[PDB]
């Protein structure tokens, strides 16, 4: 047809609008638990941003820099224990859709634990066993920017994950644990939509 | 913010 | 009457050993 | 294990309130004084 | 003229929350130390819950139910034996 | 006095003059190779029909926004150049310390194009599935509430004359224009 | 198709014929009323051109300069009082389709008032209360030019609005008013069609 | 822990900057007439979007891979040049002792093209009926498990100036670019 | 008491 001929010597690279699903899973990190929490702010144990770009050296961050905007279709945190059943401690995790809250400002532990128990999708369990945790949906379906924070976090992150210690790390014989324990590790099972391709600084 | 208010 | 979301408990027992 | 079960449905609430009293003045002083009362339009901005 | 129209009907609300963590001790010191945790049983006494925020929107309340449910944190290689109860007289104080 | 509400979108078509473009013969500062930078927003220019249109509504969305380059140089002269339209206002190319990473980044963007400045070209924006609306007028906090993006004119090659040699001084080399289409919402006047 | 390729490096900006409705409302100005009219020509109080371009600093004039021709689909004047009910005076307004008449040439007040009462759409009322006033339609539907008058007014203005005082401004105790009163203010509720885009000097 | 398996193919579109091209005025070494050589494979370039994409899957297939030449020279200069994409990585053109056999071989390939370097061009890959998949990443043993082929930029004519005469020294003459489309399979990260 | 809290 005419088109291959017109193509033959005109510099027109095509535009490429459109979505792109990608699926994967990644290893986020190790998690510790102190024997004698008392700072109240110390009860929080592992905050995380819920953005593709925030976990260096993973497949997510590598892929994330190559586009412009993103939306998770599911973001499912998973926890794998590395502790003997004889030991005792209790733990909860919750995801929060609003990046600007920061629980830690509260001076009393009870209010932290109660705020955590509130909000849908929250989870608490013994730190001896595996569990799985979900995001809540947002009806509007906004796109979010990729990359490191610039001025306002709300343009970027869909949310924040909080890993919160409850009770105290505890030993056989029931003495409170000295120092720290490696406990377990966090994982992610994700699906994402990307929009317009690029590279960014 | 709602919670900080109820705690003196 | 107005319901609010509920906590819903779960979990189960752990054996001293799993024979295979 | 204990889990707060999830919801996604939106929830309507019909109602009515009361914003506040407002005044005027006899002298058109300043001319920036013509603005006379200002209110933000959000839930959680109207104490009481 | 403007009038807030009147209501007298009572309104139920079903839900669930979270009271808090509790501890023990190896030494039966004092013997007044046997009491270990104390909680008032009212709406608007549990900060961090939705219900305490809800509670200021009305003058009066009545619980029709209030099931506490203890959840273990410990393996069967330990023991303490514990009791729990709900006194209905707020003036009463065991500690004395 | 039945003062009436309106909530419809208003289609509008036009085109305007964005100004002159120039080129140095032997760039070496790496950050000197970037040559021109412009906001993609209504109410960011002096005296155009578009900026005057801009103040009279709350929000806007471009439906197309094609930049058009018109050469003003004899065929005897030659140089290669590139243009692209980043959709993120805060990315800021200049921070890069190397010419190469600059060219690669600039090339990776969709719709970016490369040509001799001897001749004319046309270049488009990317679309977005949010159908998100943008506020009109000058930045107050964050560009991201305003601009749909930024336009960059970037040199690549040196600037050879006839007989393949660099010219001593930078010079004018044509000018930019913009065809456009927009939707507006609620009428007003910005302070 | 062939078209994006042919588009890729030819300088053809498109032609754009076609109409364009726009809707809005504007604040025209304040209006005065003397206590003792006697000049007969002084009975007229506020003439206005009915063109988009004649009311500086409004949204109309700003928008108006960006095209070439226009036609109002409705042009509805509205009046808002700023006077206590105790005061007394009587007022009428009328719009005239022909820009070249100029009532003021008449030496007698009665003829002015009678010419005003004639013509469809005329309105008279107490200056204490709000009223609304309309244009008459023209069957041909001609376009009109935008911008400041050049030679003949008939190419521009669809018409002229006249604000005419009747009786006398009057005080409590019934003494004729000294000096002047600010009375009220004029408004417009309009719909317009524009044709071919430009900018003009 | 229902860690899930996936076996689908993932379509992806992009384009990247392959670099500068130059030309000597009077080639005579015959093996000097071949001018530039590049691997056709993901993960064979520094800093491109494509090489970064490459490491995150096991296998790939290009669906199109069109090389695009953009001139950076004044019309007064002229020379003829050729480009082609061999689909067999191990054929190695340089072994030939004669310029003529080189030009003939290079011409015989499908999709190979010839033009003055004054102007732009576009060139495609051949397709294959196997629907065979290729391993991503650097050669370990045999190119044939990796590369779909090799790209050659080859000079033909001398390099005349105005008044039909050869220029004293070799020079830059535009640069290469690549539009592309790819399918990937199973996700991973290469060691 | 709920109101006093929201007013500084």
């Amino acid at each position: 047809g005419p088109v291959p001929l017109l193509e033959s010597n005109s510099n027109m690279r095509q535009m490429h609008n459109g979505m792109t699903r990608v699926v994967g899973s990644d290893y986020l990190g190790v998690v510790s638990v102190a024997g004698n929490p008392a700072d109240a702010a110390a009860k929080v144990r592992k905050v995380l941003s819920v953005s593709p770009s925030s976990f260096p050296g993973t497949r997510l961050t590598q892929m994330s820099d190559l586009w412009e905007r993103y939306v998770f279709r599911q973001f499912r945190v998973r926890y794998v224990p590395s502790v003997p059943n004889t030991l005792a401690c209790q733990v909860m995790v919750y995801q929060d859709t609003d990046p600007q809250d920061d629980p830690t400002a509260i001076k009393d532990a009870d209010a932290l634990l109660r705020q955590a128990t509130a909000q849908t999708g929250s989870q608490q369990w013994n730190f001896n066993s595996a569990k799985v945790i979900h995001l809540a949906k947002r009806s509007d379906n906004q796109l979010y920017y990729t990359g490191p924070v610039k001025e306002n976090p709300r343009f970027n992150q869909q949310g924040v994950v909080y890993f919160i210690q409850v009770s105290q790390a505890l030993d056989m014989n029931g003495k409170p644990l000295t120092a720290d324990m490696e406990c377990g590790s966090l994982y992610v099972d994700w699906v994402i939509d990307f929009q317009t391709p690029q590279v960014n600084p | 913010s709602a919670v900080e208010a109820r705690l003196p | 009457v107005q319901n609010a979301p509920r906590i819903q408990q779960g979990g189960g027992p752990v054996p001293l050993l799993e024979s295979n």
